This record gives structure tokens, C-alpha cells and sequence, in this order.
């Protein structure tokens, strides 16, 4: 019953910058954070987010450290990534979960991890 | 940061035999910190299982879980041959990072 | 009030603190479902001390308090108000108007090494009797007899954080039991807390 869907396919060329949405229904959007993750072709998957929703506290991996930042409307129940700094052949599938690792009110660490996938959105 | 060491490189079994899995870790993880994902051809990856056997969505009979300490392997059984699809591990303890993955083919 | 208490972070959790510093968290604004308390994963009795589960879903409060630590299975008798005991005396009180309940569940498959557990310490010998609700972590030598000890903490000078060694491969009751009490306050005032 869970929903999550995204925007569509986006062709952009380097040194611009890059918005990216995802939309959920089905579930309060205040009891779980938000895991955006890479997915590059020929390769596994990456970490780049972990962001609240009670707040704004981030878990920006060190690898795109200073480089990411993204933002979560309660009001749409909705997360924006306006990725900077576009390089040529970072060219991958964006993924946005629900995640149940670690608790959005207070932060410790929990024990699960991404049950609900969106459809992903191409760069 | 943790990696994790696969090697089951690739499968090649008939649909219905054992299938094992294996996620070893590098130095130390958590017993209650582990997941595992499906990920079938053109779609985008699902969680199994989030521990040792705990299951997650369905699982009707065929995907487990065992291990302990610093080693973990998954077992599927009676395999129907709709999966045949790819196995990611994730641990938990250490920031986060995903498994390289595993390929399971048809064995024609 | 739209937000959902996150009773799923207490319960669901992997680094529960040792008996000798626990954790106190305390929730604020947001609509608590005590469902999943007694309706799903009934382990052990839900051992509710005042009013009862099946009226929980109806009054509400100011504020909760979650302490959560593990313990002996022997030692569990020993968290409820008016006992003592070498755990309710040094390490955990419980006061005699206590209101609220407390969830005890055992824990083999999550606390156990091969060699076993020593990383829960809890306080053995100590000068008095604690007060309701008062941490009291400390790196001390008691001073046993008539020899003050500087530091030495040689003979009649025992260091009072015992370590506990736990063991996968033994008997019930000494395996670990994870408790996990919830605190409440009925009072005139304005209400933070409240359920469907
Ligand atoms: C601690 O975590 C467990 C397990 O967490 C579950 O799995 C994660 C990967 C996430 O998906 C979590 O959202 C999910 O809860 C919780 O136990 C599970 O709770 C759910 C919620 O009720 C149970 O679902 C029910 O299952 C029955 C089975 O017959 C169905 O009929 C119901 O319709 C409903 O779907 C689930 O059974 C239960 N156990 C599991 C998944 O093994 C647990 O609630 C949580 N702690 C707290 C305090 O919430």
C-alpha cells in the first residue's frame, strides 16, 4: 500500500546542478528518516544520505562530504536533493528509501534497514 | 570504514538445489546489525532479511539466515526458478556499506 | 498533533546501556500506539503496575520516561517496588508509588560472545542505600577495614564495578533478560502526550 515515486529521467551537462524528487504516501512522514543512495551501472550500491524528518540532522558520508545537501518538505511529505558540482561520467540511478536503521527522533542505531524503494531517477 | 568479502562468484546450480551465500566480515560485526537484499533484472532491490533469520516480507520458505560473530551465510532451499537474481549483504556497524554482490544464473 | 512517538527506537534498539549508567529518555509532543506493546510480540507478562494495558489507549499523559538496561533472570523479581536486593539497593531503585510497567525479555541471541559477555558492569559494594531514581556512576576503591587505601587497591580494597560474564552455553535464568521500564506522570497538566 506504501507509495514512493520520483520525478522522470533527466539528461544534464557538467557544472550545473541537478534537482531530484521523491514523493511518499502510505506512512507518517515524521517516524522514519529518508536514505538516498547511488546506483551506478556495472557496480553495486553506494551511501550518500541519511537525513530526519523531526529534524534537520544529517549523516552525509565522508566520501561526498561537503558536496551534498539535501532538504525534506513535511508539507508534500516530499525529499529534494539539489545536487552541486556535476561531473561528466558520475552518470548513475538515484534511490530513495524509507530507512529503519537509525531512528529520526533521537539517533541511535536501530535494527532493519531500507524496506520501501522508489523508482529511481536517471542523470 | 568496514568492508565486507564475498565469494560466491557465481552459482551454478539447477532450479530446486541448495543455494549458499556467503558475507564475511573484515574484523568484527554486530550479530543484531546485518541486512540482505534481492535485487531482480530492470527493478530495484528489496529487503529479505534483517538479522540473523529473521524475515521481512513473505519469505515463503526458502530464504534463511545463520551465522555468528565476524562470518554469515544465507540458505535457500527448493529453489523455483523465478528468482535467480542478484544478492546484496549490508553491515551496519561502521557507517554503512553494501556488499559486492553475487550473480545467480540458469544452468542451462 | 500529527507526530508518532518513537516507542519503535526503545524496544528496537541494539546498544542497551549496562545496569551500572543506564539511559533515561524522555518523550515529548507526538501520538503514542500502544498496539504493538501487548497485541503483537507478547515475550514475557506485560507486568503493568498501575491501571492496566487494556486501558492504555485511552488516557494520556505528560511526559514518559524509558530506562532500559539488561539483567540476571533471578534479578528480575527484584525490579519491582518494595524489595531489595544487591540490584535494588546499589545499582537500581524503584520508588513504592511507582506508576507505569515494566517489559523483561530474554536475550540469548543478541547478548552472547563465546567467551562471553564482560562489557555490563554493575556496583557491588557501595557506602549507602540509593535514592529513588539517582545514577551514581563513580571510579572509586571502597575502603574495607581499617587500611585507608590511596589508590593501591590491593588487599581490603575491592573495586565495586564487579564484571558481570555472561555465557551462551549455560542454563536459563542466568542467560541475559533485557528490561525495558516505561514511567508515567498523571497530573493537572498541559498535556504533551496523548494516544488516538
Ligand atoms: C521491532 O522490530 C520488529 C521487526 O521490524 C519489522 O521489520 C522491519 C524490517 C521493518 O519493516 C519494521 O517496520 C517491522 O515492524 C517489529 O515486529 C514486527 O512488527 C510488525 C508490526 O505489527 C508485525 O507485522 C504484523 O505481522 C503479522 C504477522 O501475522 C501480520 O498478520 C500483521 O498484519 C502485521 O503485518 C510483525 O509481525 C512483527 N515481527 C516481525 C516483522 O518479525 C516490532 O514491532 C518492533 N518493535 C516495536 C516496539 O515496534
Amino acid at each position: 500500500q506504501v507509495q514512493l515515486v520520483q520525478s522522470g529521467a533527466e539528461v544534464k551537462k557538467p557544472g550545473a546542478s541537478v534537482k531530484v524528487s521523491c514523493k511518499a504516501s502510505g506512512y507518517p512522514f515524521t517516524s522514519y528518516g529518508i536514505s538516498w543512495v547511488r546506483q551506478a551501472p556495472g557496480q553495486g550500491l553506494e551511501w550518500m544520505g541519511w537525513i530526519s524528518t523531526y529534524n534537520g540532522n544529517t549523516n552525509y558520508a565522508q566520501k561526498f562530504q561537503g558536496r551534498v545537501t539535501m532538504t525534506t518538505d513535511t508539507s508534500t511529505t516530499t525529499g529534494y536533493m539539489e545536487l552541486r558540482r556535476l561531473r561528466s561520467d558520475d552518470t548513475a540511478v538515484y534511490y530513495c528509501a524509507r530507512d529503519y536503521t537509525r531512528g529520526a527522533w533521537f539517533g541511535e542505531s536501530l535494527i532493519g534497514g531500507f524496506d520501501n524503494w522508489g523508482q529511481g531517477t536517471l542523470v | 570504514e568496514i568492508v565486507l568479502t564475498q565469494s560466491p562468484g557465481t552459482l551454478s546450480l539447477s532450479p530446486g538445489e541448495r543455494a549458499t551465500l556467503s558475507c564475511r566480515a573484515s574484523q568484527t560485526v554486530s550479530s543484531t546489525s546485518l541486512a540482505w537484499y534481492q535485487q531482480k533484472p530492470g527493478q530495484a532491490p528489496r529487503l529479505l532479511i534483517y538479522g540473523a533469520s529473521s524475515r521481512a516480507t513473505g519469505i515463503p520458505d526458502r530464504f534463511s539466515g545463520s551465522g555468528s560473530g565476524t562470518d554469515f551465510t544465507l540458505t535457500i532451499s527448493r529453489l523455483e526458478p523465478e528468482d535467480f537474481a542478484v544478492y546484496y549483504c549490508q553491515q551496519h556497524d561502521t557507517s554503512l556499506t553494501f556488499g559486492g554482490g553475487t550473480k545467480v544464473e540458469i544452468k542451462r | 498533533i500529527t507526530n508518532l512517538c518513537p516507542f519503535h527506537e526503545v524496544f528496537n534498539a541494539t546498544r542497551f546501556a549496562s545496569v551500572y549508567a543506564w539511559n533515561r529518555k524522555r518523550i515529548s509532543n507526538c501520538v503514542a500506539d500502544y498496539s504493538v506493546l501487548y497485541n503483537f510480540a507478547p515475550f514475557f507478562a506485560f507486568k503493568c503496575y498501575g491501571v492496566s494495558p487494556t486501558k492504555l489507549n485511552d488516557l494520556c499523559f505528560t511526559n514518559v520516561y524509558a530506562d532500559s538496561f539488561v539483567i540476571r533472570g533471578n534479578e528480575v523479581s527484584q525490579i519491582a517496588p518494595g524489595q531489595t536486593g544487591n540490584i535494588a539497593d546499589y545499582n537500581y531503585k524503584l520508588p513504592d508509588d511507582f506508576t507505569g510497567c515494566v517489559i523483561a525479555w530474554n536475550s540469548n541471541k543478541l547478548d552472547s560472545k563465546v567467551s562471553g559477555n564482560y562489557n555490563y558492569l554493575y556496583r557491588l559494594f557501595r557506602k549507602s542505600k540509593l535514592k529513588p531514581f539517582e545514577r551514581d556512576i563513580s571510579t572509586e576503591i571502597y575502603q574495607a577495614g581499617n587500611k585507608p587505601c590511596n589508590g593501591v587497591a590491593g588487599f581490603n580494597c575491592y573495586f565495586p564495578l564487579q564484571s558481570y560474564g555472561f555465557r551462551p552455553t549455560y542454563g536459563v535464568g542466568h542467560q541475559p533478560y533485557r528490561v525495558v521500564v516505561l514511567s508515567f506522570e498523571l497530573l493537572h497538566a498541559p498535556a504533551t502526550v496523548c494516544g488516538p
